[PDB]
């Protein structure tokens, strides 16, 4: 494997990032759950410092802010693999089964009583 | 067979029964053994064939309800049944306690005990209005009265079942009127309700499944399980049924209760038991039947209907108090029913995201429509926003404010463009600099 | 331990007795919601799930109708749709304005699934005020602004049955629901600061953010 | 405008109950089951109330310790309940029924005369403290339309004139009294 | 939808399933064989078209033909 068209030395110097999205916990809502996102990390020194004279961020890293869409997990890695760097897959969470009788409003002998 | 003036050897009488002897004498605690250790079986079978329909609001068949309390699973160890006596009456109208608690308690004490020989209950709590702090003290002597007898209690007339009577408080909610608040104002919490889909026959009321009952549908029990199912299957319709309360209030020309025929004529109601309207039958403006929670009928549509709940439910109107009141056509509708909608603002209990802020925008819409600041279109918004508290509630108080101005839009309408006639510019130009300006609504 | 019920097309078996809004989300139908939380106990507060079930006058609330055997369930009848526009509005008339300097900005799930849900013309007049609400102090390390809480009562079960600080109470009826204390004093518990990523409006937010 | 306000004017945890109330309120707690024991909780705010009037924080906060419950459930059912008044009451506690019925009886002239005789608005109380005034919602009571009731009990068909000769008598003279004749009919 | 049926049944080989939308017609092609399907199509009597606006390209990286050429 050599990389047809990609000038940088990305290819053998930075870790990647395959991860679904996280559920965001603030909203409820789940569009983030559809995707698969393919993130360059900040393992750097150039990591965006502090500007002095604005005092902007001005950062050193020419691909700080990129993100792919994907659809599946493993064409995103088919993917991560033919234009070839090094990567690291995260699996997401889900959220598990639990029956939810509304009707939870109910007592036996017991001390603690709720609303 | 036209219905008549309900032929005075009837159900209840209020004038020499208050007393334990004198409500002996009147036929009650009289075949008390026979009906007890008759089968609660029995009881659901002698009800279901009397046609007995519910006087709460809902016009349910009591045994229906009655028969629903009663699973075949019952007699695993779920705990202890018990039921509850919905003594509250909130709504605007009805006077059907002061007749009933305050009057005839007695048959009431053992409607409760045949009732709860029905449901194979534990007990039974008694839910009186706390604002009747002078009635309470009454029942509560009255029912000690057959519980140091040994009347209620353990052995009662002769009892296999251990039965209690225990009453208790509403303190100032009409939203505790509605069953399942009742039950959560029972459970010693807020008087918020629950919602519907955990039927209260099986949910666990206080903890384990219990009932709700009208203070009157049950106060007929005695009596029915007494006389016949065909006695009180007489009257009325063929499935409406019976005798019911009125209590007839309002610009009349004697205010008054009576207790009379189901399916009679309003005309003949007013004119021949409450002296008729003040001003004469061409003097009303409309009249409020059932509920406070009905739409009006008008003049001319409320002459020949009935006073039954189907003929007049086919006429949009479910009269399921059976409390009647009638204004003077020289009177305001729109303050009425501006009352209401500040009423249903102090009795909207808060768990329904729709009836608060509904019952507010109503409020703020009908202050518009009393001073004349409202827009052509606005009737109709304001009936397009009732429409959306029709159906969207956890209980049915945020239907029960949404049926009144659905009957202000019908049967009206000269009026409210009468009143928007009164002035010019509606919404009108002001600046609001620390406070609003040129117009103002009530404070 | 396994029923099937249909959702629009889509059947799907879950277990028995559970949660019908636990069948949408395991069938992949997003329903808006507002008071109904996974990790805490289902109120019927919030009335926006309301979704049309075969057998049923009226659109039931999915949070809390448990599943029957074989539904029939449509979200997308034309009065599951023109009366979730109603609700919306009818949650949306006694909001503040805060929407700018609300701090849940890209986060007001209630902003955020109001436009695909909602409708224009919320009906004012100058002459009409909607109402104000009392700030309260829960705390020096979460800031309050009580103006917005819709009411979600979601603080209230998180605090109650997850925290066991149950001094959040609700008071009042009518307009005049408050949620937190009347008596003004401070919550100091543990994971208080959950209860921020938790009220789904920015009625509580974090204090040094 | 029910409201949830502060506890800051001199009401600030320091009441109790007293003798025979302890007794009365446990006859009270025995008609309900020993575990799952919170239901009495109404009355015995009652019970405080009629010991105590204006139910302060502190006799809260003391049926709270005594019912085993957090503070702010009791404070969940006395936020909703108009029986518990909050504020300083005047003996005579006023309750003039302004719904519907009594409005076309003309109880609106009855809350006229009274605001006559007690210059008083209808939310605030006398600064004698003998009145306390409250338009309030309908009490059942539709009988006698122009009904009020007085911190305990109904009177029943009042003209102006009977309105302001019961504001004469309740000063000092107690009125048994439904109304002025007997019966209902 | 009858012209791309009219465009399928008369060259099934070379076309792939033609896709409608919103008064606009796109015909999917395998791409090792365009040219016989656009000296087609281009020129012939029922389809005069002769003219040509846009060749340009999309990339979807997603699957694993990473380039659609539209
Ligand atoms: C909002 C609401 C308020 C109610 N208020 C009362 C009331 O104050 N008094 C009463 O007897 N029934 C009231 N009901 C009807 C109760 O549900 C009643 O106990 C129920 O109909 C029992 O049916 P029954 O007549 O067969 O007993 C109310 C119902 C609702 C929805
Ligand atoms: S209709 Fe809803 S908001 Fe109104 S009292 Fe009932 S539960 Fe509360
Ligand atoms: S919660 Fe705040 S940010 Fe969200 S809509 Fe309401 S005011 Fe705006
Ligand atoms: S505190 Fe927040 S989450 Fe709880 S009900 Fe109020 S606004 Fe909703
Ligand atoms: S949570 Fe389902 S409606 Fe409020
Ligand atoms: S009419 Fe107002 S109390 Fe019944």
């Amino acid at each position: 494997e050599i990389v047809s068209g990609a000038p940088a030395e990305l290819s053998r110097n930075r870790v990647v990032r395959i991860y679904q999205q996280a559920k965001p916990a603030t909203q409820s809502g789940e569009y983030g759950t559809f995707a698969w996102r393919l993130d360059w990390d900040i393992v750097d020194v150039a990591n965006r410092w502090e500007n002095d004279l604005i005092g902007w961020q001005s950062s050193g890293d020419y691909m700080q802010a990129t993100q792919m869409k994907f659809t599946s997990k493993e064409s995103a890695i088919k993917f991560a693999n033919k234009q070839g760097w090094d990567f690291y897959i995260q699996e997401p969470h889900h959220r598990k089964f639990r029956v939810k009788q509304y009707a939870n409003n109910f007592v036996h002998s017991y001390g603690k009583l709720k609303h | 067979g036209l219905k008549d003036q309900d032929r005075i050897f009837q159900n209840l009488y209020d004038n020499y029964g208050w007393d334990l002897a004198s409500a002996r004498k009147q036929g009650d605690w009289y075949k008390t053994k026979e009906l007890i250790l008759k089968g609660d079986t029995w009881i659901i079978d002698e009800i279901k064939k009397s046609g007995l329909r519910g006087r709460g609001g809902a016009g349910f068949p009591s045994g229906l309800k009655w028969s629903f309390m009663n699973p075949p699973g019952w007699e695993k160890n779920e705990g202890p049944r018990y039921l509850v006596v919905n003594a509250d009456e909130g709504e605007p109208g009805t006077c059907k306690d002061r007749e009933i608690m305050r009057k005839d308690p007695h048959k009431l004490v053992e409607g409760c005990l045949l009732a709860g020989r029905a449901m194979n209950a534990t007990a039974a709590y008694i839910y009186i209005r706390g604002e009747f702090y002078n009635e309470a003290a009454v029942l509560q002597t009255a029912i000690n009265e057959a519980y140091a007898a040994g009347l209620i209690g353990k052995d009662a007339c002769g009892s296999g079942y251990d039965f209690d009577v225990y009453i208790h408080r509403g303190m100032g909610a009409y939203v505790c009127g509605e069953e399942t608040s009742l039950i959560e104002s029972l459970e010693g919490k807020a008087g918020k309700p629950r919602l519907k889909p955990p039927f209260p026959a099986g949910v666990g009321l206080f903890g384990r499944p219990s009932t709700v009952t009208n203070v009157e549908t049950v106060a007929v029990a005695p009596t029915i399980l007494r006389r016949g199912g065909d006695w009180f299957a007489s009257f009325g319709r063929e499935r409406n049924s019976g005798t019911k309360l009125f209590c007839i209030s309002g610009n009349v020309n004697e205010p008054c209760t009576v207790e009379e025929e189901m399916s009679i004529p309003l005309r003949e109601l007013l004119e021949k038991h409450c002296g008729g309207i003040k001003g004469g039958w061409d003097n009303l403006l409309g009249v409020i039947p059932g509920g406070c929670s009905v739409p009006i009928l008008p003049k001319n549509i409320c002459e020949d209907v009935l006073m039954d709940f189907d003929a007049l439910k086919d006429v949009q109107s479910g009269l399921g108090t059976a409390a009647v009141i009638v204004i003077n056509k020289q009177q305001d509708v729109i303050r009425a029913i501006q009352r209401f909608a500040a009423f249903y603002k102090h009795e909207s209990c808060g768990q329904c995201t729709p009836c608060r802020e509904g019952t507010t925008w109503l409020l703020k819409a009908m202050d518009r429509f009393r001073t004349g600041q409202a827009k052509e279109r606005e009737i109709d918004m304001l009936y397009e926003l009732t429409k959306d508290i029709e159906g969207h509630t956890i209980c049915a108080l945020g239907d029960a404010a949404a049926w009144p101005i659905q009957g202000l839009i019908r049967n009206f309408r000269p009026e409210m463009e009468t009143r928007m006639k009164k002035f010019h510019d509606e919404v009108g130009a002001v600046s609001v600099g620390g406070w609003m300006k040129d117009a103002r609504v009530e404070k | 331990a396994e029923i099937e019920l249909t959702i629009d097309g889509h059947k799907v078996s879950i277990e028995a007795g559970s949660a019908l809004i636990q069948a949408c989300e395991k069938a992949g139908v997003t329903v808006p919601r507002y008071c109904y939380h996974d990790k805490l106990a289902i109120a019927g507060n919030c009335r926006m799930c309301l979704v049309d079930v075969e057998r049923a006058p009226k659109p039931v609330a999915s949070c809390a109708y448990p599943v029957a055997p074989g539904m029939v369930v449509r979200t997308d009848t034309e009065r599951v749709k023109q009366a979730r526009e109603n609700v919306m509005e009818m949650m949306l008339q006694n909001h503040p304005l805060d929407c700018p300097v609300c701090d849940q900005g890209g986060e007001c799930d209630l902003q955020d699934q109001s436009m695909r849900y909602g409708r224009d013309r919320g009906r004012f007049t100058e002459i009409t005020g909607k109402r104000s609400t009392e700030d309260k102090n829960i705390g020096p390390l979460v800031k309050t602004s009580m103006n917005r809480c819709i009411h979600c009562t979601r603080c209230v079960r998180f605090a109650n049955d997850i925290a066991g600080a149950p001094e959040l109470g609700s008071s009042g009826r009518g307009n005049d629901m408050q949620i937190g204390t009347y008596l003004e004093k401070n919550l100091n518990t543990e994971l208080s600061g959950n209860v921020i990523d938790l009220c789904p409006v920015g009625a509580l937010t974090n204090k040094p953010y | 405008s029910v409201h949830r306000n502060t506890e800051n004017n001199n009401p600030s945890i320091p009441f109790e109950f007293s003798p025979e109330n302890m007794k009365r309120a446990e006859e009270v707690i025995a008609k309900y089951p020993p575990q799952y024991k919170k239901a009495a909780v109404m009355p015995l705010l009652d019970i405080g109330q009629r010991q105590l009037g204006y139910t302060s924080i502190s006799v809260m906060n003391y049926v709270a310790k005594l019912l085993e419950m957090p503070p702010m459930r009791v404070y969940e059912v006395a936020t909703f309940y108009t029986m518990y008044n909050r504020t300083p009451m005047g003996r005579y506690h006023l309750q003039i029924c302004t719904t519907t019925p009594c409005q076309l009886c003309g109880s609106d002239g009855i809350m006229e005369a009274v605001q006559n005789t007690l210059n008083i608005k209808p939310g605030e109380t006398t600064k004698d403290n003998l009145f306390t005034l409250s338009e309030v919602e309908c009490l059942g009571a539709c009988v006698n339309a122009p009904m009020m009731a007085i911190n305990d009990d109904y009177y029943e068909d009042l003209t102006p004139e009977g309105t302001v000769k019961l504001l004469e008598d309740c000063k000092a003279g107690k009125m048994p009294t439904p109304g002025p004749e007997n019966h209902v009919r | 939808h009858q012209y791309a049926k009219y465009i399928m049944a008369a060259l099934p080989k070379y076309i792939q399933g033609f896709s409608v939308w919103k008064d606009e017609l796109t015909l999917h092609v395998a791409p090792s064989a365009v040219i016989p399907v656009t000296t087609f199509l281009r020129d012939n009597t029922s389809t005069q078209y002769k003219s040509i606006i846009d060749i340009t390209a999309v990339d979807y990286p997603s699957r694993e033909n990473r380039f659609e050429v539209v």
